[PDB]
C-alpha cells in the first residue's frame, strides 16, 4: 500500500546534509563548538539581601560617623569583599581625608590602592602623621627595590629611631 | 555476626551477582576489619575492576598490616 | 484561526512527505557563496558563551527588563503571567544561578 | 557555535498548541522566538548577498 | 562598629534611582 | 487457612505478636510490607519476621519462611492480614512485616520473648 | 566458551539443569557486544570503499548485509533482488545515490576478503545468538511460563539464572527482576511509556513476584496467572498514559469577625493597594497628555 | 524613636567581622505630657531578622506602633503623634489611618 512517504524526505535531507558536510571542507575558517567540554566549565563554575543590608548599614555608619576609621575600614572591607574594588578605593580615599592621623585607615588605604597610588598615600600619611612604624613598613613593603627600601628604612630611622 | 572470617566466608560462598550486597552488609556489620576488607578486595579483583581492588588492598594494608 | 491552523497542518505534512524544497546542490551553492563572502570579510565566528564576559550580567538585566515590559504596567496578570513574573524576579535576584541555568539549557536542552 | 545554532534550530522545530489543536512546525519558523529576529535578519542577509552578487 | 546599639545608623531607603544624572555630568567611559 | 503457611500461631499468640508489632512500629523499629521485611532479613538487621496466612496468593509470602532458612530467624503466620495491617497502623491489610533490633531499645526483652515463643511453634 | 555453549544448546534442543540457560543468556549478551564491535570494525575498515554506508544504514545488521552483498563493487545497487531483502526501497535509492557519487578508493583483495570473513562471522554470531535466545525462551516456557509471559521469556530465564534457581527467584522480593534491571527490561514495562516504563518496572515486581511464587509449585503450568498479571500491568500502563454556574446569591457578610478570619484578611486583602493612592490633583500634572 | 527599635549593637574585632546583632525591640518611646513613657520591648531577633533591610524593620515597626495605640484607650492614645522621623512618620501616619480619631503631626523639635 501507501509506503512511508517520509522516507523520500529523509533521503533528501540526508543527501543535503552530506553535500553540506562535503562542502565544509573548502571552508578554511570553519569553526566548531564544545558544549560537552563547556559542561566541565559549567560544573566547575559552582561556588544578596544580607550583603546589601550590611552595605547600607556600613554606609549609614560612615554617614553618622565620618571621623571613625573603624567605620571606614569596615566600609572598605564590605566594598572590597564583593563587587568592585573602585568603590572600596574611593571609600578609602574619602576616609583618609575625613579621619586623618589614623594608622589602620592608612593601612587599609595602602592595601586597597595600587602601589603607584600606595606610594603617594604613604607619603601623604607620613606628611599627616609622621613617625609611624606601620606606615613606614607598608611603604618599604610596597617599594619592590633594594635602594628604595633602604631609603625608606633610613627615613624611618631618622623619624623614629626607637622602633624595633 | 561480629566476625571477619565468617563474613569473608559468607561473601565467598555467596553468588557472584549477590556478593555486592553481602560485602556491603559485612562492611556495615563488621567495619574496619582486615578479613572483610580482604574479601572486598578479592571481590573487586574478581569483578575485573583493578582500580577499586588496588584501593581496597591499600585500605586493607593500612587498616591492619599484620595480616 | 481554526482554518489557518488546519491549513498549516496539512502544509507541514506535505513538506514532510515531499521533503525539503531546497534543490540538491542549490542550497550547497548558496552556502558556498555565503562562506566565500564571509571569508572575504574574514571575521572571527562567534564562539560558545565564555565563562568570562564584559557585561554578562548587563545582558541578563536587559532581558529581564524586556520581559517585564510586556505586563509590568498592566493592572493584573494571568496565572501564567504571574508565574513568568515570579521567574523574572527570581532570575533578577540571583543573576549567576540564572546565567548558569541558561547556559546549561543552551548546551544540554534540545526539547 | 554549533551547539547554540542546534539549540536555536531545535527551538524552531517545536510543538504548537491552540485552544484544541496541536501540530508540529518543521518548515516554518516561530516568529515569537526571542532570537527569531536574529535568524530572520541573517537569512535576509543571505538572500541579499545571493541576489546582489559577491563583488556588489 | 562600637558596642552602642545606635553605633550603626539606620539605613533608610534613599539615593532615588533614575536615568537622571544627579551629579549633572555627562558620563563618558 | 492456607496449609502452606507454617507455623501458625494461636489467638493469644497472634494478639501478643500484634501488640509487639504495634510497639515496634510506634517506636519506629518495624518495617511493613513483605519486600522491606525480606530486605531487612537479608541485611541481617531483622530480629523477627511475622507473616499472615490470609494472603492471595499464599506463595508470595513463602519467601518469609525461606528467608528464615537463610538468616536463622523465628517466623510466624497471622490468621488475617487485615488485623496485621491495623496492627501496623496501615489501613491496608499487611500479609508480612518485620520487627528489627535497635541500638538498645526498651522492647528488646519483649522481642526476645516473642522470638522464643515463636520458635517453638515450628515442630 | 561459545563452542561448548553451542554444543550444550544443541544437546538440549536435540532431546526435545538451570545453569545452561543462564550460560546461554550470558553467551548471547557477550555475543551481542562482540557483533557490535565486529560491525564497528567492519564500518571502520570499509570506510574507504563506502564512506556513506554508515550514515545511510545506522543498524549493524543492515550495514553488515550491505557490506557483504555489495563490498567493493558498487554496481549491485541497481535493480538488485538481493539488496531489497535487507533494506527498503527508499533506503536502496539512498544507497544508490550515495554510491553514484562516492569519491572513495576501492580496497584490495585481502581487505575485501577480511571484510567478508568479518561479515560472515558477525552473521554466524547473530544466528548463534538467535538460536541461544530461542533455546532460553523454550527453557523459560518449560520452567516458569508465568514470568516469561508477564515480563518476558528471556527476562524470566535471566531472572531464574541470576537468582541462581527458580527456588531463589521466588524467594527474591523483586522476584523475576534480575537487573537484566529485568524489572525495567520487562516487555510489559517496555509496553508502558518510556518514562512510565520505569514506573512499570517497579509495578513489574508485584506481577513478576507473583509469577515466580506461582511458578514455585506445580500450579499454573499454562501461564494463565502470568497472562493475567501482564494484562493488569498493561491496563495500569494504559491508565498511567494517554458544570452549571453557581447561583449568584446576595452577598452575606461575616457573622463574626474572627482572629483567624482576620488572619486571612491579614494574609489576603487590599492592604498594598490602599498604599498606592489613586487621587489625582485638580491641576495639570507634569506628564504629557498621553504619557500612560 | 524609630532608630531605637532598629538599633543593633555592633561588636569590635581587629580581624573578625563585626557582629551587628540587634539589641532590642524597644523604641525608647516617651510622653512628657502623659507623665510616663512607653517601653515597647521586643526580642532582638524579633526586632531585626536575618538579612532584614532597614525598610523591612520600619515596616514591622509600623505594625508594632499601631499595636501600641490599639492596646491603649482612644482617649489615652496620643492625640498628636509628634515624631521627628519624617521618613518614618508616613508609615506611622499610614498606621494612624487605623485610628481616624487620632492625628499625626510632624515634630520639628527632636527629642
Amino acid at each position: 500500500g501507501e509506503l512511508d512517504m517520509r522516507k523520500i524526505g529523509q533521503a533528501r535531507n540526508t543527501l543535503m546534509d552530506m553535500r553540506l558536510s562535503q562542502v565544509s571542507d573548502s571552508v578554511s575558517g570553519q569553526t566548531v563548538v564544545d558544549p560537552k567540554g563547556y559542561l566541565t566549565d559549567l560544573n566547575s563554575m559552582i561556588p544578596i539581601n544580607d550583603i546589601k543590608k550590611a552595605r547600607l548599614l556600613l554606609k549609614s555608619v560612615r554617614e553618622t560617623n565620618p571621623h571613625h576609621p573603624p567605620a571606614w575600614i569596615a566600609s572598605a572591607r564590605l566594598e572590597e569583599v564583593t563587587g568592585k574594588l573602585q568603590v572600596a578605593r574611593n571609600l578609602i580615599m574619602k576616609g583618609t581625608e575625613m579621619c586623618p592621623k589614623s594608622e589602620d585607615v592608612w593601612l587599609e588605604a595602602a592595601r586597597l590602592q595600587p602601589g603607584d597610588t600606595a606610594k603617594a598615600v604613604v607619603a601623604q600619611a607620613v606628611r599627616h602623621l609622621p613617625q609611624s612604624v606601620r606606615i613606614y613598613i607598608r611603604a618599604a613593603e610596597l617599594e619592590t627595590d633594594i635602594r628604595a627600601k633602604k631609603r625608606v628604612l633610613r627615613k624611618a630611622l631618622e623619624h623614629v629611631p626607637n622602633s624595633v | 555476626p561480629n566476625s571477619g572470617i565468617l563474613w569473608s566466608e559468607a561473601i565467598f560462598l555467596e553468588a557472584r551477582p549477590q556478593r555486592r550486597t553481602k560485602s556491603v552488609d559485612a562492611l556495615k556489620k563488621c567495619e574496619h576489619d582486615p578479613h572483610v576488607l580482604l574479601a572486598v578486595a578479592k571481590l573487586f579483583w574478581s569483578q575485573r575492576k583493578i582500580t577499586k581492588a588496588r584501593e581496597w588492598f591499600h585500605r586493607t594494608v593500612k587498616i591492619d598490616s599484620d595480616l | 484561526t481554526r482554518l489557518y491552523l488546519k491549513a498549516e497542518q496539512e502544509r507541514q505534512h506535505n513538506y514532510l512527505k515531499d521533503g525539503p524544497y531546497i534543490t540538491a546542490e542549490e542550497a550547497v551553492a548558496v552556502y558556498t557563496t555565503t562562506v566565500h563572502w564571509l571569508e572575504s570579510r574574514r571575521f572571527s565566528p562567534i564562539p560558545f558563551p565564555p565563562l568570562s564576559y564584559k557585561h554578562d550580567t548587563k545582558l541578563l538585566i536587559l532581558a529581564l527588563e524586556r520581559l517585564k515590559e510586556a505586563y509590568s504596567v498592566k493592572s493584573r496578570l494571568n496565572q501564567s503571567q504571574r508565574e513568568e513574573l515570579g521567574l523574572i524576579e527570581q532570575a533578577y535576584d540571583n543573576p549567576h544561578e540564572a546565567l548558569s541555568r541558561i547556559k546549561r539549557h543552551l548546551l544540554t536542552q534540545r526539547a | 557555535d554549533h551547539n547554540i545554532a542546534d539549540y536555536m534550530t531545535a527551538k524552531n522545530n517545536v510543538v504548537i498548541n491552540y485552544k484544541d489543536m496541536n501540530h508540529t512546525n518543521s518548515y516554518g519558523i516561530i516568529r515569537g522566538l526571542q532570537f527569531a529576529s536574529f535568524i530572520v535578519q541573517y537569512y535576509g542577509l543571505v538572500m541579499d548577498l545571493l541576489v546582489l552578487g559577491l563583488h556588489r | 562598629i562600637d558596642e552602642t546599639y545606635g553605633v550603626n545608623v539606620q539605613f533608610e531607603s534613599d539615593e532615588e534611582e533614575g536615568d537622571e544624572d544627579v551629579y549633572g555630568e555627562v558620563r563618558e567611559e | 487457612v492456607n496449609p502452606k503457611a507454617y507455623p501458625l500461631a494461636d489467638a493469644h499468640l497472634t494478639k501478643k505478636l500484634l501488640d509487639l508489632v504495634q510497639q515496634s512500629c510506634n517506636y519506629k523499629q518495624l518495617r511493613k510490607g513483605a519486600n522491606e521485611a525480606t530486605k531487612t532479613l537479608n541485611r541481617g538487621i531483622s530480629e523477627f519476621i511475622v507473616m499472615a496466612a490470609d494472603a492471595e496468593p499464599l506463595e508470595i509470602i513463602l519467601h518469609l519462611p525461606l528467608l528464615c532458612e537463610d538468616k536463622n530467624v523465628p517466623y510466624v503466620f497471622v490468621r488475617s492480614k487485615q488485623a496485621l495491617g491495623r496492627a501496623c497502623g496501615v489501613s491496608r491489610p499487611v500479609i508480612a512485616c518485620s520487627v528489627t533490633i535497635k541500638e538498645g531499645s526498651q522492647l528488646k526483652q519483649q522481642i526476645q520473648s516473642i522470638q522464643q515463643s515463636i520458635e517453638r511453634l515450628l515442630v | 566458551m561459545f563452542a561448548e555453549i553451542m554444543m550444550k544448546i544443541e544437546e538440549y534442543i536435540s532431546k526435545q539443569e538451570y545453569r545452561v540457560i543462564v550460560d546461554a543468556n550470558n553467551l548471547t549478551v557477550e555475543i551481542e557486544n562482540e557483533l557490535n564491535i565486529i560491525h564497528k570494525f567492519i564500518r571502520d575498515k570499509y570506510s574507504k570503499r563506502f564512506p556513506e554506508l554508515e550514515s545511510l544504514v545506522p543498524n549493524a545488521l543492515d550495514y553488515i548485509r550491505t557490506v557483504k552483498e555489495l563490498g567493493n563493487s558498487l554496481d549491485k545497487c541497481k535493480n538488485n533482488e538481493n539488496l531489497q531483502q535487507i533494506l527498503t526501497n527508499a533506503t536502496i535509492m539512498v544507497v544508490s545515490v550515495t554510491a553514484s557519487t562516492t569519491q572513495g578508493q576501492q580496497l584490495s583483495e585481502e581487505e575485501l576478503e577480511r571484510l567478508e570473513e568479518a561479515c560472515d562471522m558477525a552473521l554466524e554470531l547473530n544466528a548463534s545468538k538467535h538460536r541461544i535466545y530461542e533455546y532460553v525462551e523454550s527453557r523459560m516456557s518449560f520452567i516458569a511460563p508465568n514470568l516469561s509471559i508477564i515480563i518476558g521469556a528471556s527476562t524470566a530465564a535471566k531472572i531464574m539464572g541470576v537468582a541462581g534457581g527458580l527456588t531463589n527467584l521466588s524467594k527474591m522480593p523483586a522476584c523475576n527482576i534480575m537487573l537484566l534491571g529485568y524489572i525495567y527490561h520487562s516487555d510489559i514495562v517496555q509496553s508502558l511509556p518510556p518514562d512510565l516504563r520505569r514506573k512499570a518496572a517497579r509495578l513489574v515486581a508485584a506481577k513478576c513476584t507473583l509469577a515466580a511464587r506461582v511458578d514455585s509449585f506445580h500450579e499454573s503450568t499454562e501461564g494463565k496467572v502470568g497472562y493475567e498479571l501482564k494484562d493488569e500491568i498493561e491496563r495500569k500502563f494504559d491508565k498511567w498514559q494517554e458544570k452549571p454556574l453557581p447561583a449568584p446569591l446576595d452577598g452575606q457578610r461575616k457573622k463574626r469577625g474572627g482572629r483567624r478570619y482576620r488572619k486571612m484578611k491579614e494574609r489576603l486583602g487590599l492592604t498594598e493597594i490602599r498604599k498606592q493612592a489613586n487621587r489625582m490633583s485638580f491641576g495639570e500634572i507634569e506628564e504629557d497628555a498621553y504619557q500612560e | 524613636d524609630d532608630t531605637n527599635v532598629y538599633r543593633v549593637t555592633i561588636h569590635k574585632t581587629f580581624e573578625g567581622n563585626l557582629t551587628t546583632k540587634p539589641i532590642n525591640g524597644a523604641i525608647f518611646i516617651f510622653n512628657p505630657r502623659t507623665g510616663q513613657l512607653f517601653l515597647k520591648i521586643i526580642h532582638t531577633s524579633v526586632w531585626a531578622g536575618q538579612k532584614r533591610l532597614g525598610q523591612l524593620a520600619k515596616w514591622k515597626t509600623a505594625e508594632e506602633v499601631a499595636a501600641l495605640i490599639r492596646s491603649l484607650p482612644v482617649e489615652e492614645q496620643p492625640k498628636q503623634i509628634i515624631v521627628t522621623r519624617k521618613g518614618m512618620l508616613d508609615p506611622l501616619e499610614v498606621h494612624l489611618l487605623d485610628f481616624p480619631n487620632i492625628v499625626i503631626k510632624g515634630s520639628e523639635l527632636q527629642l
